[PDB]
C-alpha cells in the first residue's frame, strides 16, 4: 500500500534550460529511486539507478538526488535530443512507476515547407483519389491546412496527423490528406493546399492541374 | 551485445488469452530478473510482475493477479507473460525487461527494456495495406513520399532505401477513416539535383497479415 | 578467531528508540551483508533486514518498514540496528547474523542462511519502574501431599527488571527444587514461583524458607513457608 | 510470504535413536532450505544449507533432504547434546525471509501423569489488594496438558498465567505451574476455586479444589 506523486505532468523549457522533475513517495523507500527516458516511439531507457547511479553512456547533464519519500531528477542544460517523457521509478515495496513528465521544447517561430502530391495512377484504377498536402519542419505545432477545390473550400472530406516534436531541431510536420472518388476527382482540374501560420507572412498555396 | 527481443504485435478477440515472449541474448537469463511492465498510448508505464528464471519465482501486482501468469523457458532464454480473459482496457504495449546486478554499488536496476509488442483486443479482421507513391506533379529540395492506405490492425513500419535514408524522413501517425481501416503518409525531403541520379523506394512491412511491400518512388 | 560481538542488554520505556551494536573481527567485513534478527521470548526467529557492509545498501522487511534503521562503521567493523517508537511486542533477543559467503544475493545467488552470529542482545519494552518483589507463601498441607511427599513454594509477585535469583534455607535447601520462569503480567510487573517437594511426615520439624534476592532494587526477601495453620475449626 | 510450518511441535525422541524432523512450505522454496540447531540462551548454529549439504565443521550424523514444498531433517545417532529446538529457515523469496515455528526434541520416558496441587491465596497478600491462587503440575509426561480454571461451576477466560520448566536432567519430567490472579471483592465474591487437569498419564481429568474458609 504505497503511492507516489511524479510533479509536474508535462513542462516546457528552452535549449539550454534547467529541467527539474521530483518524485514524492507515501513512506521510505531508501533510496530505491530511479529515473527512466522514454522518446517517442521508442522503449523505456534507464538514466539512474538508486537516488544517483548515473548510468554509464548517458551524458553528465542528467543527475538525481534526494532521500526518504522526496527526490529530484535534474537535467542542467536541456537539449533538443532530451525531448521525452520521464518517469520516476520506487523499487522497495514492489514496484511502482510515475504518472511520467512529458518535456517539450520552446523554439524560435519556424514557418513550413509546403508540398503537394496528387492521387497515383494505382490508386485511381481502384476508384478513390487521395490528395496529400504536406507541411514540413515548423514551429509552433499550430498550422492551417484549407483544402481548394477550383477555389472552392472543402470541408468533411479531410483528414490530417501531426508528428511528434523532432529529436534534431525540435520542429513539427503535418501530412492532410483529402479524400474524393474516382468520379468526383475527374470532375475537376485545380486542386490546392492552402497553409496558414504563425511563422509566415502570407499564406501558402500549393497547387496542380489534373493532366 | 546485451539484447531484449520480443515477440510481434498481436490481434486477439475479447475474451480470449495472449501470451507474448521475451528473448534475452548476451547475457544468462537465470543471473537477473525479467519484469512485465505494460502501457496503453499517452499513459503512465505500469508495472505487472517480475520472475526470478532461476528458481521461477513469481511476484505480480494485485490487480493483475489471477489474470496475469509470467512464466520462463530458461533453455530457449526467453521469458513469456500469458493474460486471459481479455479485455478492450487490456490494449497496450507490452514490455519486459531486465533487472541486473551492480558491483559497485550492491544493488538491482531495471536497466534494459524490449521493443515492446503491441496486443491489439479486437473481433475485426486483419486487412493488409495498399501501397501507393506520392510523387511532384511534373526548388533546390524536393519531397517524395508513400500512401500506407487501408490496413488494419496497427502497426506498420516505414523505412527508406533499405534504411540507408533517414535524415529528413517524417514517417505520420495514422488516421482513423470511417471504414475503420488506418491511413498513414511517410516522406522524405532530398535535393532536386538528385531526382534522376538516385533511386527512392519506402519498404512498408505490415507483419499481423504477413505484408511487405517495397515500392520504388518516381 | 571469528566471532560478532554484540552491545548489552536494553530496557526502554513505550515510544522510545534502541541501538544495538555488532562487532566483527576474524574476516573482512566490507566483503560482507550484514542481518538482523530476532526473537520474542517463546516465538520463532524473525528476520528483520540487512545492510551490504561494503557500500552501505540497504533492505528491510515490510513489518518493520518505518522504524527499523540498519548503519554501518567500515572504521570500526561495526554494524548498528536502530528500532524507533518501540511498543510492548518489540520485547525480543536481536542477534546480528553474517550469512556463510560473500556479496548479494539474486537468481542464481541464494546466500541468505548465515552460520555467522552474534550472542543475542534482549531489548525489554517496559513503562515500569525497578521494584522489588513482594513474596508470598505457597503453604504446604494434606492437600499438598501425595505418596508421603508435600508441596511447598514462594509466590515471587510484581518485581522488575529481571532477574531474581531464588534459593532455598540459604543454599542448604537445593533437591526436589522447581523454579519456574518468569512472567510478564498486564502490569508490566514480573511474577514467579519457586515449589519444593520434601517428606510429608517431618513439615512439624523442618524449617523451610525461600530466599529471594533481586539485585536491581537491592531487595533480599527471607520467607518461612509453614504448613497450613487454621483460624477455626469446625463441625456440620 | 512463505510460511514455513514445523511438525510435530515437539518430538519425543530417546538417545542413541533416529530423529525425523519435518519442514513444509505453502509454496515451492526449490532447494533453497537451511537447518538450525537452537539450545535456550544460545544463537542458532547453521547445521544444513541447499536443502542437504552440511555446513563446515558439523558433525556427519546430521543430514537433510526434500524439495519444493516438503523438507526433512535426519540425526540417524542421536546424542546428549542434540536435544534442542531445530529449526527450519527459506531463502527462495525474500522480503520477508521466513522461519518455522520451530520443533523441539525432547528425551522421552514413561507417560508419568502429573501430580496435581491447588494454592489458596496467602491472608499476606489477601490483605493487600490483589489475590493469586496457583496450580502446581509437577514431574509429569508428556509435556502437552491442559489446565482449566473453574469458580462456582464457571470457566476461566484469560484471568491466568502459566509457565513450564525445562525437561528435568535425571528422571526427564516436566512441571508446570497456572496462576489464577483475581483481587477483594473479586476473590471475596465466590466459594469453591478450583483447577480441572486434562493429561494422557490418567482415565479422567483431575479436578483439585478449596472453599474460601
Amino acid at each position: 500500500d504505497i503511492q507516489m506523486t511524479q510533479s509536474p505532468s508535462s513542462l516546457s523549457a528552452s535549449v539550454g534550460d534547467r529541467v527539474t522533475i521530483t518524485c514524492k513517495t507515501s513512506q521510505d523507500i531508501n533510496k530505491y529511486m530511479a529515473w527512466y527516458q522514454q522518446t517517442p516511439g521508442k522503449a523505456p531507457r534507464l538514466l539512474i539507478h538508486y537516488t544517483s547511479a548515473l548510468q554509464p553512456g548517458i551524458p553528465s547533464r542528467f543527475s538525481g538526488s534526494g532521500s526518504g519519500r522526496d527526490y529530484t531528477f535534474t537535467i542542467s542544460s536541456l537539449q533538443p535530443e532530451d525531448i521525452a517523457t520521464y518517469y520516476c521509478l520506487q523499487y522497495d515495496n514492489l514496484w511502482t512507476f510515475g504518472q511520467g513528465t512529458k518535456v517539450e521544447i520552446k523554439r524560435t517561430v519556424a514557418a513550413p515547407s509546403v508540398f503537394i502530391f496528387p492521387p497515383s495512377d494505382e490508386q485511381l484504377k481502384s476508384g478513390t483519389a487521395s490528395v496529400v498536402c504536406l507541411l514540413n519542419n515548423f514551429y509552433p505545432r499550430e498550422a492551417k491546412v484549407q483544402w481548394k477545390v477550383d477555389n472552392a473550400l472543402q470541408s468533411g472530406n479531410s483528414q490530417e496527423s501531426v508528428t511528434e516534436q523532432d529529436s534534431k531541431d525540435s520542429t513539427y510536420s503535418l501530412s492532410s490528406t483529402l479524400t474524393l472518388s474516382k468520379a468526383d476527382y475527374e470532375k475537376h482540374k485545380v486542386y490546392a493546399c492552402e497553409v496558414t501560420h504563425q511563422g509566415l507572412s502570407s499564406p501558402v498555396t500549393k497547387s496542380f492541374n489534373r493532366g | 551485445q546485451v539484447q531484449l527481443v520480443q515477440s510481434g504485435a498481436e490481434v486477439k478477440k475479447p475474451g480470449a488469452s495472449v501470451k507474448v515472449s521475451c528473448k534475452a541474448s548476451g547475457f544468462n537469463i537465470k543471473d537477473t530478473y525479467i519484469h512485465w511492465v505494460r502501457q496503453a498510448p499517452g499513459q503512465r508505464l505500469e508495472w505487472m510482475g517480475r520472475i526470478d528464471p532461476a528458481n521461477g519465482y513469481t511476484k505480480y501486482d494485485p490487480k493483475f493477479q489471477g489474470r496475469v501468469t509470467i512464466t520462463a523457458d530458461t533453455s530457449a532464454s526467453t521469458a513469456y507473460m500469458e493474460l486471459s480473459s481479455l479485455r478492450s482496457e487490456d490494449e497496450a504495449v507490452y514490455y519486459c525487461a531486465r533487472e541486473g546486478y551492480y558491483g559497485n554499488y550492491g544493488v538491482y536496476a531495471m536497466d534494459y527494456w524490449g521493443q515492446g509488442t503491441l496486443v491489439t483486443v479486437s473481433s475485426a479482421s486483419t486487412k493488409g495495406p495498399s501501397v501507393f507513391p506520392l510523387a511532384p506533379c511534373s526548388e533546390s529540395t524536393a519531397a517524395l513520399g508513400c500512401l500506407v492506405k487501408d490496413y488494419f490492425p496497427e502497426p506498420v513500419t516505414v523505412s527508406w532505401n533499405s534504411g540507408a535514408l533517414t535524415s529528413g524522413v517524417h514517417t505520420f501517425p495514422a488516421v482513423l477513416q470511417s471504414s475503420g481501416l488506418y491511413s498513414l503518409s511517410s516522406v522524405v525531403t532530398v535535393p532536386s539535383s538528385s531526382l534522376g541520379t538516385k533511386t527512392y523506394t519506402c519498404n512498408v512491412d505490415h507483419k499481423p497479415s504477413n505484408t511487405k511491400v517495397d515500392k520504388r518512388v518516381e
